[PDB]
């Protein structure tokens, strides 16, 4: 506002208004509305006075000055001027201070600029000041005006100029967000400051919001206003017991201890689909009729396998009814045969509701929702079971999963879109880095997992959206490019989706997944506690003795998913980005130390190896491609096994890693509650196989780094 | 007509009539921020699902005139349906592609004029030269940097005045109308965009990008001129620096007062040119202020 | 060979490979760790850290309130809320002394802000607690509901358009003996003074808690003052971000280490202050606000103190409640937290039982009384000011010893650096800093804090090592289509990648891979594959025909089946202008024909045929779009209102009527409408004028 006042009026009026405010001890910085009011009044008075002269005969000509200003001067000097004028012209003494003197009309003219309506202002002035023989002119910012007896001393041109000036000032204040305050600061003929009082309920609430030894907010304000620092902190510190301290305990090579992993039965697999036990039936070069539509591709993939036999239960699901799973598989086979022999198959196939499918999808198993009062006397009624989760011990199968996810596959799984040609040298460096990383990770098993998750989650989401209340059959499919460059379509199994009345993002749609496999569950039953595994056929494999027929099993389980989970699965390609970033980050960090680009040293050296694993002999080193694939697998497993325990462990063990690093840098690390940090880390280790594997990894790293 | 009838319908209701009669134009923008409902969650999934529909795009009835119902392959480009708000027809992206490959061509001469800043960026990048990349520890320093240089002479509010004069001539306020002289840039842009069919809102946005100075508080480690801030993503990083050099009539009115019915119906701003030197007239200015004004003599 | 990724740290230092310790790039799909039990836990914890304070009963709400200010000094290292008023005032005084004039200038800036603010400022928040509906609503909806109820209760000052007048309305409503709520045919509810007061003093739990509209404006003013204060403090980590954090980490290390002599010893604490908001007392915030606003106009002090005053008598909503299930017949039910105060204690587990017994005496009409402490996300910058004052207390002129400290504070983390002649001096300085923090109610997490020789440390996910700082405080954003249209999606994707490179430290190769992923997603979404390829889609035939017809295929947009020419060089260039020179003349004219039937974070995009609008699919206010229905129909009367904020004295209806009359007259005088239409329009305008006069 003050900036607007200074930039809007000419410096002469600004100085006049500043002097006027100084005369009354008013600071323009704090009283901005009063400053603007004074400036506007002075501007209007000067515009009224200016451009008005008196000819030699007595008439007024527009070019003796017709007007004498009385407002823009000191009160004593203004009184002197008014007294001289009255004595010379024999006019009556004005009771209050006038604004100017009109010589032609021989009177005292008072000009008032009103933020409110003109007539109210005029009535107030008449009831307050006018009294006798005083002309009053009232202007408004809206173009209105008023005068005594509708008599306007000035010509229409000057009045129009004043009206235009006030109108434009109003418009600029409105555009600058200042007109509201300016208009709300006028009461009568004065200009008050902002008012905001605490009274009534608010005053009592404030009086109840103080330190213990104060009764009213005014007393607390008085205490704070006169407060001066007199050794308060020093005295309080001298009064506080020495038991309140932050004693640094040294962190040496012998202080850290291994994390205590939980005990109990070994953990089990909880992924949505098989990872290293997955078996796929593949069709190369998909050139069949109706290509690109999952149902027909699944049909063709099924046709390529001969060896189907009578299914039977080999690994029962201790919690479920196995015959339901067996009948679901039989029904899937029967419906596939039916569509095959029908010779006219549509884009989607919705399973017919059946007892086996109703049970396997948990249909009607949801307890009915009733008011608590109507069922508060039930003896069995209890708070929803949220007991402490049962701890599980680390099992060796998760390490094998990661090892298999870190290795190369005989075919490519990701095909990225092209970008523009590189021109800048930094663009060439970026392209080299990205191309090396992509060449190292394009054939990784983790890329296959990424594509599997993306495809399966996309299909599940689309089926849920379209077939709202139908038992849709969704084949689990992925696409690949072999070394020869021929496209291949792989089928891992099928998913039957139940009712999908998904209103919110966190409500569950239940599905049943059947997945082909070549691994016998009986070797690791604890890994498959949530599965019912059937032996569905026999597969011929070529070995040194010819064609060996090994059993082919079907891992069947009921699972559930939400919209958020499906979206999370569909975004798995981001994992690749993450891994690349990590690799890039390392290079950049190293480059900063070496003051040169190290992309070639990282990738083209082919003699630098990083410690990336452990064996009975000791720490094992791997090439850059191995590091890239390992980081990609870690990202993919973080995405697949995302849980609160994982992020808790990551956050808490980052501190311990940094402390160990500071120890390795000879920076004399020290802690305050190291045991507390260990407790925080170990509270996240209950049952998740991925988090337990990460904890075991940290223990091994500690063993090797302390040495 | 449609708009006046909608106004009458709104004024029929007590609450909307209360709003319309109470809220002044000054506060209109404020009540423009009182939105209802909520915002779409996962708009990307929504767009993906919509793109699978046959007719997910909304056009106007005029599309029936030139775009055929079906193409050579008998695929239906548009259908007959409305959006429940107006006569907006439902069309496919196939319609967009069909227009792009077979639609009526025109002369796109105003596009280089309207989007001057974008083509200037294209020229600056096209003729630029690159040097080596230097790796080192980066010492960034924070300063205010001009994202848009704007016109050197024009200010921010003066640039807004130019934009209002060019794009919305009959909505200029009292400050423009009562001014004494017009700016050369205003006449230049007026002549340049005389017959331009691009949306006036887009033209106003482009003129704002071209004439208004915009500044941002950014950390830099090199050139801090407008041409260098746009390629910041390309010239600096966490630990590297890339050497690059870029390749490059209606005035003089006095407000006499509020509307005076004895001087006739209110006029538009554009038709103030037919007033005599001194004649008084009622005119609508700004965003709905009827004022009795006259020319200076 | 068992693969162990963390063994990579045997060669690469942890700071250089810190990215590998962050599991997710994106919000994880569980969003767990909240509920009624957690709210009870935080309430009980806050009351336990202050239990040695003075108990009082509020005379306006009847809520039990605990005041730990000036309580007994702590005897152990457990979290304490016994902040000493004299110590806080002394810290503020010394901060003012070390930065003379800071409070006065901040007060002047905030005075301008307070005078120039508008009510619609409250529409810019996130989910807020609507007391008119007793539930969470969007900021705009809650503000509109509150304005409607205030109008129906004879509260109108907010109609002036100034936030200060809305706050005056809030103060007036606090004095209302009765508040009437009308819900839409009609349903009338009456709230007595106490019920409305409690409702207006609640924070809803679903930043974790959310306040209502009655405190948002006061909190906004207080946070503006805190922002003014913090901008002038070099030791504050807010509100700056990005490479500014890097610069100030470097500066603090340089000033604490380089300035030191050859015989001086320097150590750095990477310190956590997790859950330190529980011990932040609103009364202490009122004390420091009172000290800051000394020698200021009384109205300004009144507003700034009203904010903490309201926070002092705040109530916490317990939330949804609990879910009960039965096994005998497979039953389920939901028990709201409102009946949780008058229920038996056998349906819950042991731990929930203890929570309920602990919290029962504090329950008042479905809300727990929570006087001590604060909820995270409201007074972050005031707490930053307090922490920076304690850091400022580390100068040699204030320690009076051979040790001295300096550091960074950001309301969610802190970094300290202590210089002393020897190890004993370092320990003494650390003890002094910890004890002063205890004096002012700041509690340091010993478990999550650690010290080491200066040279490496961490602060707000910025990892400093020997001058190199890795910024990992932000996650990689989504690089998929935004979902506006083809043009907007392409522009937004390229702009997002460019801005992540500029501000979020995104690497070049990572930027290229992100561009590739975005282009794949865009082509999949809009079915705009290259056209020379053989992907079968409903749009494939037209794209192929256009591809065969065109001569310069590089000029085609990606939405038209053209190639992607974007690289790091040109992420700042619009796609249409990027390939404008390569376009065929006929294709360019068709694409950029303004007379086409399709066209109807700040991103740059040219208006083309691809700017179409997609199909749109689809309380206290009878009509929720009332304000939008009014604001629309004003833009088709004054189009400039879309580009510029309109200004005028007359009411909206009068402006629209005058414009309608003028337009009708002009269009009739040009042979564009006939006598019947002119008469109809004039008659309707007269009817509207009568309606407005009535
Ligand atoms: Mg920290
Ligand atoms: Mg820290």
């Amino acid at each position: 506002m003050e900036d607007f006042v200074r930039q809007c009026f000419n410096p002469m009026i600004v100085e006049l208004a500043e002097k006027a405010m100084k005369e009354y001890g008013e600071d323009p910085k704090i009283e901005t509305n009063k400053f603007a009011s004074i400036c506007t009044h002075l501007e209007v008075c000067f515009m009224y006075s200016d451009f008005h002269f008196i000819d030699e005969r007595g008439e007024s000509t527009i070019i003796k000055h017709r007007f004498e200003i009385i407002e823009g001067r000191d009160r004593t000097m203004a009184w002197t001027v008014v007294n001289s004028i009255c004595n010379t012209t024999g006019v009556e003494k004005p009771k209050f201070l006038p604004d100017l003197y009109d010589y032609k009309e021989n009177r005292f003219i008072e000009i008032g600029v009103t933020r409110r309506e003109v007539h109210i202002y005029y009535l107030e002035k008449a009831n307050k000041i006018k009294s006798e023989k005083t002309h009053i002119h009232i202007f408004s910012f809206t173009g209105e005006e008023m005068a005594t007896k509708a008599d306007y001393t000035l010509d229409e041109e000057s009045r129009a100029r004043i009206k235009t000036r006030l109108f434009t000032i109003r418009q600029e204040m409105a555009s600058r967000g200042l007109w509201d305050s300016f208009r709300q600061s006028e009461r009568g003929e004065e200009t008050i400051e902002e008012r905001f009082e605490i009274t009534g309920t608010m005053r009592r609430l404030a009086d109840q919001s103080l330190p213990p030894n104060f009764s009213s907010l005014e007393n607390f304000r008085a205490y704070v206003d006169g407060f001066e620092p007199n050794g308060c902190i020093e005295g309080k510190l001298s009064q506080m017991s020495k038991e309140v301290n932050a004693r640094i305990e040294p962190f040496l090579r012998t202080t850290p201890r291994p994390l205590r992993l939980p005990d109990g039965p070994p953990c089990s697999q909880r992924s949505k689909f098989l990872l290293m036990d997955a078996l796929k039936l593949s069709i190369e070069d998909p050139s069949h009729e109706g290509e690109g539509i999952p149902l027909y591709d699944a049909i063709k993939c099924m046709k390529t396998f001969f060896g189907w036999k009578e299914p039977n239960i080999i690994k029962p699901h201790e919690k479920g009814i196995n015959p339901n799973y067996l009948l679901t598989w039989k029904q899937v086979l029967a419906e596939l045969q039916d569509i095959k022999n029908e010779e006219k198959i549509p884009r989607t196939k919705n399973m017919k509701k059946t007892s086996q499918l109703k049970w396997a999808l948990g249909e009607n198993m949801a307890p009915e929702k009733v008011d608590f009062e109507d069922c508060k006397d039930v003896n069995d009624l209890k708070q929803y079971d949220s007991d402490e989760p049962e701890p599980r011990s680390l099992a060796c199968w998760i390490q094998s999963e990661f090892n298999k996810a870190c290795e190369l596959t005989d075919s490519s799984w990701v095909e990225l879109d092209e970008i523009g040609e590189d021109v800048a040298p930094i663009e060439h460096i970026a392209s080299m880095r990205r191309n090396y990383f992509t060449a190292e990770v394009s054939h990784c098993r983790a890329t296959e997992y990424i594509m599997k998750g993306v495809y399966i989650n996309t299909a599940l989401l689309n089926a849920s959206c379209a077939a709202m209340d139908d038992f849709q059959l969704i084949p689990m499919i992925s696409k690949c490019i072999t070394k020869e460059g021929r496209r291949k379509t792989n089928l891992y199994g099928f998913i039957i989706k139940g009712r999908s009345h998904l209103r919110n993002d966190t409500d569950v749609v239940n599905f049943v997944s059947m997945e082909f496999s070549l691994t016998d569950p009986r070797l690791e039953p604890h890994k498959w506690e949530k599965y019912c595994v059937l032996e569905i056929g026999d597969m011929l494999l070529r070995t040194a003795v010819g064609q060996v027929s090994r059993p082919m099993f079907l891992y069947v389980r009921t699972n559930g998913t939400s919209k958020i989970k499906m979206k999370w699965g569909m975004e798995m390609r981001r994992c690749l980005l993450q891994s690349l970033q990590q690799i890039e980050s390392m290079i950049e960090a190293e480059s900063s130390v070496k003051e040169k680009d190290l992309t070639k040293e990282f990738f083209e050296n082919k003699s630098e190896t990083w410690p990336i694993g452990e064996s009975p002999k000791g720490v094992e080193e791997g090439s850059i491609g191995k590091v890239c694939r390992t980081l990609l697998a870690k990202s993919v497993f973080n995405s697949l096994y995302a849980s609160p325990q994982l992020e808790g462990f990551s956050a808490e063990s980052r501190k311990l890693l940094l402390i160990v690093q500071a120890l390795r840098d000879n920076l004399e690390p020290g802690t305050f509650d190291l045991e507390g940090l260990y407790e925080a880390i170990e509270e996240c280790l209950i049952n998740d196989p991925w988090v337990l594997l990460n904890a075991s990894w940290f223990n091994s790293f500690l063993t090797h780094a302390l040495r | 007509m449609e708009r006046i009838k909608e106004l009458r319908d709104l004024m029929s209701q007590s609450r909307t009539r209360e709003i319309l009669t109470k809220t002044t134009v000054d506060h209109m923008a404020i009540i423009k921020k009182y939105t209802s409902g909520r915002q779409e969650k996962n708009p990307a999934l929504r767009m993906k699902w919509m793109m699978a529909m046959k007719y997910p795009i909304t056009a106007d009835k005029r599309i029936m005139e030139m775009i055929p119902e079906r193409n050579e392959q008998r695929q239906t480009l548009w259908s007959k349906t409305n959006d429940a708000g107006s006569d907006r027809v439902m069309v496919s992206p196939l319609a967009v592609t069909w227009w792009n490959r077979n639609g009526p061509t025109t002369s796109t001469v105003h596009y280089p004029k309207v989007y001057k800043t974008y083509f200037e960026k294209v020229e600056r990048l096209k003729h630029g030269t690159f040097g080596p990349v230097h790796f080192r520890n980066q010492v960034k320093i924070r300063r205010r940097v001009d994202i848009n240089p704007g016109h050197a002479d024009l200010s921010a509010k003066e640039a807004q005045d130019v934009i209002m004069e060019v794009v919305f001539p009959n909505e200029v306020g009292a400050r423009i109308l009562t001014s004494e002289s017009q700016l050369t840039i205003t006449k230049e842009k007026k002549k340049e965009l005389q017959d331009c069919k691009i949306a006036p809102l887009m033209v106003a946005y482009m003129l704002e990008r071209e004439l208004v100075r915009k500044t941002r508080f950014l950390p830099v480690a090199g050139g801090t001129s407008s041409v260098y801030i746009e390629v910041l993503h390309l010239t600096q990083g966490t630990c590297w620096e890339q050497m690059y050099t870029p390749g490059g009539v209606l005035r003089g009115f006095l407000i006499l007062g509020k509307e005076n019915k004895r001087y006739g119906p209110a006029l538009s701003i554009n038709e103030l040119s037919n007033l005599a030197k001194g004649e008084k007239a009622n005119v609508l200015i700004g965003q709905g202020d009827v004022v009795l004004v006259m020319k200076r003599k | 060979m068992d693969v162990n990724p963390t063994l990579l740290f045997l060669k690469v230092p942890v700071q250089n490979a810190i990215s590998t310790t962050f599991p997710y790039t994106g919000d994880p799909p569980y969003s767990h760790g909240t509920g009624t039990g957690y709210t009870m836990d935080t309430v009980n914890r806050t009351h336990k850290y202050s239990e040695k304070g003075k108990w009082t009963t509020n005379t306006e709400t009847g809520a039990p309130q605990l005041n730990p200010i000036d309580g007994p000094l702590p005897e152990d290292n457990e979290p304490s809320g016994y902040a000493q008023t004299d110590c806080v005032l002394e810290a503020m005084a010394f901060l003012e002394e070390s930065h003379p004039g800071i409070f006065e200038n901040s007060c002047l800036e905030t005075m301008e802000i307070v005078q120039q603010t508008r009510v619609d400022k409250l529409t810019q928040g996130r989910q807020t607690y609507d007391w008119t509906l007793n539930r969470n609503q969007p900021a705009a909806t809650a503000l509109a509901n509150t304005i409607e109820v205030f109008r129906s209760n004879g509260l109108t000052a907010n109609e002036s358009g100034r936030l200060i007048d809305f706050l005056k309305d809030v103060m007036d409503s606090m004095d209302k003996e009765e508040m009437e709520i009308t819900t839409h045919g009609k349903k009338k509810q009456r709230l007595n003074k106490r019920s409305y007061l409690i409702r207006a003093l609640t924070l809803n739990t679903m930043a974790i808690a959310t306040p209502g509209m009655q405190i948002r404006g006061f909190v906004y003013f207080v946070e503006a003052l805190a922002r003014s204060i913090c901008e002038k403090l070099e030791q504050s980590g807010l509100p700056v971000g990005g490479n500014e954090k890097k610069a100030k980490l470097a500066n603090v290390v340089r000033k604490m280490m380089t300035n030191s002599q050859d015989t001086e010893l320097s150590f750095t604490i990477t310190g956590d202050n997790t859950k330190w908001n529980e011990n932040q007392n609103p009364r202490m915030f009122l004390a420091m606000i009172t000290y800051i606003t000394r020698n200021q106009p009384e109205w300004f002090r009144n507003v700034l103190s009203i904010a903490p005053i309201m926070f002092s008598n705040k109530m916490a909503r317990l939330g949804k409640g609990y879910m009960f299930e039965s096994k005998s017949m497979k039953l389920r039910t939901q028990v709201p937290a409102e009946m949780l105060a008058n229920i038996d204690l056998k349906y819950f587990n042991k731990s929930t039982r203890e929570k309920i017994e602990k919290i029962r005496p504090l329950l008042i009409d479905g809300t727990a009384s929570l006087s001590p402490g604060m909820m995270m996300g409201m007074f972050n910058m005031l707490s930053t000011v307090l922490g920076v004052s304690i850091l400022n207390l580390g100068q040699k002129k204030y320690t009076k010893t051979t040790y001295w400290w300096d550091g960074l504070q950001s309301s969610d983390d802190f970094a300290l650096i202590v210089n002393a002649p020897n190890h004993e001096g370092i320990q003494a300085g650390v003890d002094r800093f910890y004890r002063t923090c205890k004096l002012v109610g700041i509690n340091m997490s010993k478990k999550k804090s650690y010290i080491n020789r200066t040279g490496t440390f961490e602060f707000t996910s910025f990892f400093y090592r020997y001058g190199f700082v890795a910024n990992f405080s932000m996650e990689l954003p989504s690089f998929g289509v935004s979902g506006i249209n083809e043009s907007a999606d392409m522009s937004v994707g390229v702009t997002v990648i460019k801005n992540n490179m500029i501000n979020n430290d995104l690497g070049p190769a990572t930027a290229q891979m992100a561009l590739q992923l975005f282009i794949k997603d865009y082509r999949y979404t809009y079915r705009c594959h290259r056209g020379d390829t053989q992907i079968q889609t409903r749009r494939a035939f037209e794209l192929g025909k256009l591809w065969e017809q065109t001569r310069s295929k590089a000029g085609l947009l990606v939405s038209d089946g053209g190639p992607n020419l974007y690289n790091i060089r040109n992420l700042h260039i619009p796609e249409v202008c990027l390939k404008w020179e390569l376009m065929d003349e006929d294709y360019q004219g068709r694409l950029c024909n303004p007379m086409n039937p399709f066209v109807s974070m700040e991103y740059d995009a040219v208006a083309t045929t691809h700017s179409w609008i997609p199909k749109r699919n689809r309380g206290i206010l009878e009509d929720e779009q009332m304000y939008q229905k009014c604001c629309n129909l004003f833009e088709k009367f004054f189009p400039s209102s879309s580009y510029r904020r309109p200004v005028g004295i007359s009411s909206m209806v009068e402006a629209m009527v005058s414009r309608a009359r003028i337009d009708a007259r002009i269009d009739f005088e040009s042979g564009r409408i006939k006598k019947e239409e002119f008469a109809e329009i004039m008659k309707i305008c007269s009817t509207i004028e009568e309606l407005r006069r009535q």
